[PDB]
């Protein structure tokens, strides 16, 4: 665990010396808030094992990991209104504050940028591609948009696995993917690292949907994580099977 | 003589047709319906039009501007989409037909607009050709702040936080405006004068000039309303107002004079539309 | 000793990891959620098995057909779906469920089973590897006969023109037979046998048995439903009952009609004596389980 | 168009001495009659053209052009399944017709590989993979599903024409490209000649839907047909004008 939580608090840290509370505070209010009352994913977190499975740096993937917290924290904010508990903004600042939050995560990866690493520009255009993909229309949006057909207890496996698939999995791809970009590895390995990432976030969502849908059978959450590990083969390192370890 | 006119026409044509193949149809058929429903409403298309001017305008040419045209326009959309909502200004119509809320559920009309926001992003750094990766870049990171807490949204968040308070004060007011219109004004001028392989201090020239003309709108704006809630006839009177709106245009075209005047004529004609609109 | 029991286990659970993954869900969720409502319904899994263990009988392996025993299954659930429609047979249970048809409606069931004829073809075209394109060109030639007007569909077609009259031709009753059920059984050991590499005698031969345990494959099926329930079978029985269409129990009896099914279990075993007995034992064992299997 | 006709009774007569009504009757007589009464497809001919327009011969691409006729009849036999109208034929024999349709244009790709041409094998596999798809539930299945969801004077135009793209476009688009395919061109011939058919088997089927929908903005046929042609520049040839006239 001292591995896993390390890196989610590196996450949390540099989130918070870069969005600091200040004048005006009816803007930074809600958005330091909305920012850290949205639950981690773990979408971040594989960006940073990714990146550090594959060589580079864990300070490479950091912007990435944070910009990808941020878009999933928006979404997650313009989810939960209506009022369905209790809120500390009203709507219409919280609807307001998701379309601050994702414009934000850009910003920190084009202001990571440094200018005397000649490869710096290329993979971060790249992540930027990813990421605003994996958040945009056909990835996260087309899960937040499908889960509206979902009803409690006559939906059918298959079509709430597809929007895991969609509502997490395309984000947790994306993470693995990036960390991958950004740690400088090879096609091959970005290639199964996405992979991963997709089986894992789908896998992650089957368990947020446990609590409602107990349906679930035993046998969609072994699939998953048995093709999640059928995918880290030919690959090592600890993270090789430290990887495996959300598949157990 | 510079025919403003079928300028504005030349443009708007190219970049509709442009957002067009930029944003089909493809499942899911409602979040992208949403989405072609409300960006190719048509409208002046002035945002992607001061985009490709201000690239023009130091040189470049306008298929290289063309997808951050389109992306300033997405953004624009989106947050017309989301000001209609019902727990915002709750409106029924909007340039020329029921709003989007109205149309496909207030879920749809969300999403659409959080998948025009990330969109532009993809759109921009994945379609723009003949510029250099930090070039993009720098862009997409120059969209980002014009849009966000230092941009857009604040001035959105800053007024709704003001709809309590019946009286306000006049830095308050300005603030809003700056954010609220100017913001996105400047962040198409900047997207275009650096896509463009503008110098640094013609960049700068054309962020003035973004301001001014974004103030002024707001300025004179609220001088047709009265010489037809806290506004500018109301902190200084109306001769005042009138006469800082004369001072921001004034202030926007000094800064065009850099430029080739040939190249700078739309947006002379555009600062002088802004100005004297009988509407 | 050869363990059927544990064979079949072992194939049909291959086949069932192998269906899953070639049919995912993606857009129109609906068309594929249909499409996968009927295909991992799970039924005996009998016409793949036939595939692979034709294939593995020539000398080829498993990977090789498991495409085209994809295709056949997804063929054959694709007929069921069509079948079960209102203006077929217009059953309501299918395989422990409801039928396609009342789950999604008539549009998506007639819709979902037209997308899996399509993809049998595009998965075996595709998907194939270890053999070489003008065989894989061949085994989707083969394929595409044996379900269409001179196979699977010519079965159907003059069975539904059959129930227009209580006058029953002996031998309007075999055409049916052989095509109605016979036919796929055969596209199944033949794409198998020709992907494994099997010689082209060994291919006539295995295609003449297919012929045999087809028709008793039907045979079994028309004893079945008139001596088991719905329950049991999976799908609504007994139909044949309740409509002027000519079955072997109808036309004579239960009893004649088992006896006429193990003489069709003992001429197709003796087909394969053509083939060593050790190599024989899985197409055997399967002859064995179409004949004895409760549903 | 004297061409046109030319190549579309060669298709014809092709179709003529394959589909023979032999005993059993009752099965291949409806496979006949259900096969010509369907109103003839510019995909098929859109695939000798592109052969044609190449380099290939004519008789390089019958097959195809051929397969490609009878995937669409089926669908359209399939498309008109209730006792709407007295049709010649009762709906289950043509739902079964339709469904022997499909597999027996197969047969003839399968039948036409001639061991003289040493590139035959893998050109037709392609076809095959081609056709299937564009006749899967990707393809025009996609359509003939959501055509379901329009309410004529309701349904936007943005709606009708992606249906169009997915019933006709799809299939025409798989015209153009097996007949690049066939006629041994090079891959960067095959995309324009597959996007040169989306745009007019879209716009072909926006002519079909004018006859009840009318709405029809006159501006969608405009830019499917400048889309059309914005895509056969950089080719020339006769039928380079002639396929351009297929739109203008
Ligand atoms: C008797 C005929 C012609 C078809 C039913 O086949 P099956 O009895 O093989 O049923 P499944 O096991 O696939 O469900
Ligand atoms: C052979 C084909 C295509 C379908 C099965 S014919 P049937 O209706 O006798 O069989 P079922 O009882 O419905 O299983
Ligand atoms: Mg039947
Ligand atoms: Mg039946």
């Amino acid at each position: 665990q001292p591995y896993w939580a390390a890196i989610e608090a590196d996450i949390e840290r540099y989130l918070k010396k870069s969005i600091t509370i200040r004048p005006p505070e009816t803007v930074f209010g809600p958005m330091h808030h909305l920012t850290f009352a949205a639950p981690a994913t773990a979408a971040s977190t594989l960006c940073l094992a990714a990146c550090e499975l594959v060589g580079g740096d864990r300070s490479q993937a950091m912007a990435a990991a944070a910009a990808i917290h941020l878009v999933h924290a928006a979404a997650y904010v313009h989810e939960h209104l209506p009022p369905a508990i209790q809120h500390k903004y009203g709507p219409n600042v919280e609807l307001l504050t998701g379309d601050g939050i994702v414009p934000f995560g850009f910003e920190l990866l084009a202001g990571s940028v440094d200018p005397a690493r000649t490869d710096d520009p290329d993979r971060i255009l790249r992540v930027i591609i990813e990421i605003s993909r994996a958040g945009g229309p056909e990835g996260m949006i087309s899960g937040l948009h499908r889960e509206e057909e979902i009803v409690d207890g006559n939906t059918s496996l298959d079509f709430i696995e597809y929007v895991c698939k969609k509502k997490y999995g395309e984000m947790h791809a994306c993470g693995a993917a990036c960390g991958a970009i950004l740690g400088g590895a090879a096609e091959e390995e970005i290639q199964k690292l996405r992979n991963f990432g997709l089986y894992q976030g789908t896998l992650r969502g089957m368990m947020e949907m446990k609590n409602s849908h107990q349906l679930i059978d035993e046998n969609i959450i072994g699939k998953l994580k048995e093709l999640a590990l059928e995918e880290l083969g030919g690959f090592h390192g600890k993270n090789a099977e430290l990887m495996s370890s959300l598949v157990a | 003589m510079f025919d403003f006119d079928g300028y504005m026409l030349r443009k708007a044509k190219s970049v509709n047709k442009a957002l067009e193949a930029a944003v089909q149809m493809k499942e899911p058929l409602k979040i992208h319906e949403s989405m072609r429903y409300s960006l190719l409403a048509g409208g002046k298309r002035v945002r992607p039009m001061l985009c490709i001017a201000a690239c023009e305008l130091v040189g470049g040419d306008e298929s290289t501007a063309m997808p951050a045209a389109c992306a300033v326009e997405m953004i624009h959309t989106m947050s017309l989409m989301h000001d209609d909502l019902p727990c915002m200004d709750n409106d029924d119509l909007r340039r020329g037909k029921p709003t989007n809320h109205m149309a496909f559920g207030e879920s749809v009309a969300v999403l659409a607009g959080d998948a025009l926001l990330s969109f532009a992003f993809e759109h921009v750094a994945a379609a723009t050709k003949g510029a250099p990766p930090e070039r993009i870049v720098r862009v997409l990171g120059e969209l980002a702040v014009s849009i966000g807490s230092e941009g857009l949204v604040a001035g959105q968040v800053v007024d709704v936080c003001s709809e309590g308070m019946a009286e306000v004060g006049l830095d308050h007011l300005e603030f809003i405006h700056h954010h609220k219109t100017a913001a996105l004004l400047q962040g198409s001028v900047v997207l275009g004068a650096i896509l463009g392989g503008g110098k640094e201090e013609e960049v700068a020239k054309l962020r003035k000039f973004a301001n001014c003309i974004g103030l002024l709108f707001q300025v004179v704006d609220d001088i047709l309303d009265v010489t037809k809630k806290t506004t500018y006839p109301k902190l200084i009177g109306v001769e005042k107002s009138k006469e800082f709106a004369d001072r921001l245009n004034r202030e926007a075209q000094e800064q065009l004079l850099h430029f080739h005047p040939h190249r700078a004529a739309p947006l002379i004609a555009l600062a002088n539309y802004i100005a004297y609109r009988d509407n």
